[PDB]
RNA sequence: GAAAUUGUUGAAAGGGAAGGGCAUUUGAUCAGACAGGCCAGCAUCAGUUUUGGUGGCAGGAUAAAUCCAUAGGAAUGUAGCUUGCCUCGGUAAGUAUUAUAGCCUGUGGGAAUACUGCCAGCUGGGACUGAGGACUGCGACGUAAGUCAAGGAUGCUGGCAUAAUGGUUAUAUGCCGCCCGUCUUGAAA
RNA sequence: AAGCUCGUAUCAGUUUUAUGAGUAAAUAUGUAAGAAGUCCUUGUUUAAUUGAACGUGGACAUUUGAAUGAAGAGCUUUUAGUGGGCCAUUUUUGGUAAGAACUGGCGAUGCGGGAUGAACCGAACGUAGAGUUAAGGUGCCGGAAUACACGCUCAUCAGACACCACAAAAGGUGUUAGUUCAUCUAGACAGCCGGACGGUGGCCAUGGAAGUCGGAAUCCGCUAAGGAGUGUGUAACAACUCACCGGCCGAAUGAACUAGCCCUGAAAAUGGAUGGCGCUCAAGCGUGUUACCUAUACUCUACCGUCAGGGUUGGAUGCCCUGACGAGUAGGCAGG
RNA sequence: GCAGUCAAGCGACAUUGCUAUGUCGGCUCUUCCUAUCAUACCGAAGCAGAAUUCGGUAAGCGUUGGAUUGUUCACCCACUAAUAGGGAACGUGAGCUGGGUUUAGACCGUCGUGAGACAGGUUAGUACCCUACUGAU
RNA sequence: UUUGCUCCACACAAUAUAGAUGGAUACGAAUAAGGCGUCCUUGUGGCGUCGCUGAACCAUAGCAGGCUAGCAACGGUGCACUUGGCGGAAAGGCCUUGGGUGCUUGCUGGCGAAUUGCAAUGUCAUUUUGCGUGGGGAUAAAUCAUUUGUAUACGACUUAGA
RNA sequence: CUGACCGAGUAGUGUAGUGGGUGACCAUACGCGAAACUCAGGU
């Protein structure tokens, strides 16, 4: 009798299932025909709006994005199960969350596009430091005459989870001295990453990376990576 | 004392305009050949028109296991009917022969289930040759090669009611 | 279902090392040594290569199942807290009355003292356990640090001292004094 | 010169009842007979009964098996080989149907054992009963004479010849037992 | 109780054969299973001895008209007690929780078991010896196995054997076993982290209400996915977070339902009882397998008496043999 | 309760309008139950303090003096932390009280021809035995 | 009290046994672990060994256990002494030096058993009590009567008087 | 208006348990055992 207990709601939102594995597979293996170049992005970390206005910076085009696994089988692991002439080596080099950008206007087009495409993006960078007194929305990155102090009913989020030791009295937030929240050049910790992104330090920026492209004429893998 | 299975055919007498019946036959489990008998009128009584007045058992004989040594995983289904609707069960067994299985089902049903003897339907018994069809974990797990357990605990019996060494187990 | 055999993996560095015995366990390391009764648990153990041990119980049921994994965890509480130890951060805060807390040596017991705890008179004083040490944190104001190789005693410790500025016969919505743990992060 | 009731002497018991029934120990008391009275042992017997050993058969699929010969299959894959680092002899996954283990399935071959029933087969040990009182009858072993386990115990031996066995009672203990009559469908009330 | 006439006697609290009686069973209820019966022939109200009726001649004696059992059947005189009984089972009626019809017990009844009991399970009773059982038990009281084997129980009022003085539905994140869906090595769940988008701060009310104080609604563009937003929320925002999706984690997981044990459901007053002691792989529960204890029951034998059948012309109401049996209130007889 | 309402199971929860014919009572006494009035310890409540509501275990203690009913019906004042509900034949007649009920006399109302009765109201009335307990050889 | 008590030695009785007919044979802890011997760099160490019951260990031969002769050991053990110890939970028991005295079935010999007539528990121990002999030790209390009351119905209790 | 392995061995019912279930009720073993109904035929 004794299980852990659910706490599903009801939404109004149910799960796809795998109707939609199987469809994406289909268009998959569809697209791999109707284009002449395919490519395989790693897209680990985005921005549902960056997505957006890549799906249409350019062209008539089809970005294609789904399960890694399900993309695999749309490709085919195995040299003997490629769907298409040395397909399974394409599929060999997607390792991450990978995409496809289907579309026919130049190979050199698409990874100069690729090289000069970049946004900001948050550090999942220069050190910062929280004033001395009270904490603004910002974290003093900008004059403290422009900003507004936090909102107090975040201040537990800040006590237990980003471990700053927050005290409120005049409950505009405070603090008894500067905090060291990231250092030079390291990878940020999950709770200085949730720091940075709460105060909305978007330092860092994000350009695509792609692997490898195919043409539906060169019957091989054009093995270009850049970044 | 261990349960006996005998091969029971019914004739259902002939008579004029209906001769030679199709001399149906039961597989029946049971201690001894009244009690194979009885249960086999008991369930040709409940599948079609017959009864003991007018049929008779055309012959019975004791179903000996083919190979009395030997480990068979056995299938089992039973219809057990509890005090509340009868529903269907399947159970496998660990046993060395038919006979060995289904006195192990009787005491499992008796005891997990509280079902009689009177209330327990033998649907079918059959061995299962193949292993990845398995489904029961409680038998599964004594198909792993080269299983070897220990016995903690052991405890002895003592004939005299006195012990001066103070026993110990293992 | 009765399992035949089940048994978990611990993991012990190679810094560190355990002899076994019965029921009776010790952990020896750097940072000292700690030991349990085990006895009232009925688990085996056995050593694999030194650096990998099992404990493996034999025809053991759901409840014998979860004593097993709970031995596992408090076998893994032990070696962590024997090589890493744990620092239990406590921090007091008060609106009016400034609560004021002290290690005294009174009966030769290092008993910690709390006064002023909303006004009060009566002064508590709690025992500090064994292998539990307590120093004031430096340049964080109102906050003292309680550290130790055992797991059990340093959470006991900070336990007891938050419940004793236990508020009574008042709106604990409004008398926000007391004392509560901020950490429980490691030594190391 | 009775019982109810009371005192003296002798015996016995008595931890909130006594009295009674079956059964025996201890104390007291008591009748009887011995060219054959009381109490027991051994041998073989008639009847009842209880517990063991052991032998020959009647049935199973003429037990099933096991085992043997043959054909085939498989992995909780035997040897060998390939890959892997290498704790250089290790085991992890691929192949590999008997090879440096063996397993299962079908067929055929010679036996026992198990279960079951029979024996108008044999035999050891223990307990109770000795009822009838010259023959007549039914049966068995013997050429016969005769004998016998065949319509109910005989033969030998020892102690005592007395409170030894045994009866009465006092009291010890195993168990049980409610207070008599009438009435009430029912009472100890 | 006294008996009387006949005697192999017709019978039966029972079955079978045949069939009435019933949209209509079963249990019961009715008649028969013939020697006092059947058949050929023939003597003394119809037109006619045509026929009823009772006789004579002739044909069948008993596989003679089914099974089983029968200390025989019928008959006469007279009378002691009760004429209000109680308990239990079936059917019918009444009924939130008793009245008529049936049969067995107690009353009149001992003996073993349920620690005892009038309604229960065995079994009905002479005095004795030996053995086997019934119900009931094999941890002690208590004579018998801390017997064997398979599964369940942690109960802070567990549990511990029909009548017996008795509760369930339902709830439990206690525990054991099963039925059906639903996703699964082209990746099931836990866990980790990333996305969770624009028209639109959708139309009304507004001072503010921007996904969330409210009303009607609830769509378009792109996705692998994203609900005009499941909740937290600052006066609004915002932010956090849910559904959903991506990856790493690497083998079953998740939902409902079913029935075995346990708690609640099942709360009072002197202190208390599975009978007590007492027990937890039970000495509890369900089931299977063996040997054990015995009642006044059963089997073998000794004796008293009652009854019955035979023998006895050489104490006759006398003596011998064989067989069955021994309950009992009111009451009858007989012998003392 | 009446008459509906939908519906997981085989009709639960929720849901629609209104809606005294008896005698027991009191003084003392001992004990027991919790369904806790007060006291101890805690949780939830707009607990800012103070005061207060409910809920959980806990019966040791405390649970009154008075206007007033014979009274069964049962209402008020005041103190106190509070003045909680029950059982022991709704304990307590060889303990008391007979208070009320109930003999023999008598007065008023109804009926009854009458004697009398009440639908009724009033008055006056007859342990020294055993055990248990407390003390003590 | 003309010698009572008590202890020791020795002799007959009664009196019985909740029931002898070789020995109640001494570590502790756990039972998902232990006992024993050994070794080390002494620990929760390494090695070998053992359980699966005490079905064991000790002891056990002689007229209910006689009278005698030798051998080899100098051990085994009953008896009274004797030296030094431990034990207080109900110690009243458990250790050990020294000899003395026996037996020794450790080994080998000499004589006797009979008739209890074929078994009859065939009497072989410990608890209590008194009288019959010898040797050790000393020569007191309570109650009643009276009497004071810290007390009481009476008992009882608290006190004093050669 | 007839036959049938047709309802169906279903409903129902006699007998026994120290059978299950608090109760309502249910199952087992020894037996009996239908009708409406179904197909065809009849008219």
């Amino acid at each position: 009798r004794s299980k852990r207990s659910k706490l599903v709601t009801l939404a109004q939102t149910d799960k796809k299932g795998r109707e939609n594995k199987e469809r994406i597979f289909d268009e998959v293996r569809e697209a791999l025909d109707t284009y002449r170049y395919v490519w395989v992005l790693h897209l680990d970390d985005v921005r549902t709006p960056v997505l957006q206005e890549i799906r249409t910076s350019w062209a008539g085009s089809k970005l294609i994005m789904g399960k890694r696994k399900v993309l695999q089988k749309a490709l085919g692991e195995k040299r003997e199960e490629e769907y298409k002439e040395n397909l399974y080596q394409l599929s060999k080099l997607c390792s991450g969350v990978t995409g496809l950008l289907f579309t026919d206007e130049d190979v050199n087009t698409v990874k100069e596009y690729f090289k000069s495409y970049v946004r900001s993006d948050y550090s999942r960078p220069l050190t910062f430091t929280i004033p001395e007194g009270i904490v603004y929305s910002r974290g003093g990155q900008i004059p403290a005459e422009e900003d507004v102090p936090m909102i107090h009913s975040l201040e537990p989020t800040m006590r237990n989870k980003f471990e700053i030791p927050t005290k409120i009295k005049a409950g505009k937030i405070t603090i008894d001295s500067p905090y060291l929240v990231c250092t030079e050049g390291e990878k940020l910790d999950v709770r200085q990453a949730l720091i940075l992104k709460q105060f909305g330090i978007a330092a860092s920026e994000f350009k695509v990376k792609v692997s490898a492209y195919y043409d539906n004429d060169s019957s091989t893998v054009e093995s270009t990576n850049i970044n | 004392a261990h349960f006996k299975e005998y091969q029971v055919i019914g004739r259902r007498l002939p008579t004029e305009s209906v001769p030679e019946p199709k001399l149906f036959r039961m597989r029946i489990f049971a201690s001894n050949e009244v009690i194979a008998k009885s249960r086999y009128w008991y369930f040709l009584q409940k599948l079609h028109k017959v009864k003991k007045a007018s049929g008779e058992i055309v012959s019975i004989n004791q179903i000996n296991e083919a190979h009395p040594t030997k480990v068979k995983n056995f299938g089992v289904w039973v219809r057990y009917d509890s005090r509340s609707g009868t529903h269907n069960m399947y159970k496998e067994i660990r046993d060395v022969s038919r006979v060995a299985a289904v006195e192990t089902l009787y005491q499992d049903m008796a005891a997990r289930h509280r079902a009689r003897f009177r209330s327990i339907h033998i649907l079918k018994v059959a061995e299962i040759e193949k292993t990845a069809d398995v489904k029961r974990q409680y038998v599964k797990q004594f198909l792993t090669k080269d299983l070897k357990f220990p016995l903690p605990h052991r405890v002895q019996k003592s004939t005299k009611t006195f012990s001066y060494k103070r026993p110990s187990t293992f | 279902m009765k399992y035949i055999q089940t048994e978990q993996q611990i993991e012990v560095p190679e810094g560190v090392t355990v002899s076994i015995k019965s029921r009776i366990v010790k952990v020896v390391g750097p940072r000292g040594t700690l030991t349990k009764n085990l006895k009232h648990i009925d688990v085996t153990f056995t050593k694999v290569n030194n650096q990998l041990i099992k404990v493996a119980v034999h025809n053991g049921g759901r409840k014998h199942v979860a004593a097993l994994r709970t031995v596992k965890s408090l076998v893994d509480n032990m070696i962590t807290g024997v090589t890493k130890g744990y620092k239990y951060k406590m921090r007091y805060v008060y609106a009016h009355f400034p609560i004021n807390v002290n290690i005294v040596e009174k009966d030769g017991a290092k008993f910690i003292e709390v006064r002023n705890f909303l006004g009060d008179k009566k002064i508590r004083n709690v025992p500090v356990r064994d292998g539990v040490t307590i120093e004031f944190s430096t340049n964080v104001k109102d906050e003292i640090v309680l550290s130790g190789n055992s797991v059990e005693d340093v959470s006991q410790n900070a336990a007891d001292l938050q419940q004793i500025c236990r508020v009574r016969n008042k709106d604990i919505r409004k008398f926000l004094d007391g004392i509560y743990v901020s950490h429980k992060g490691f030594i190391t």
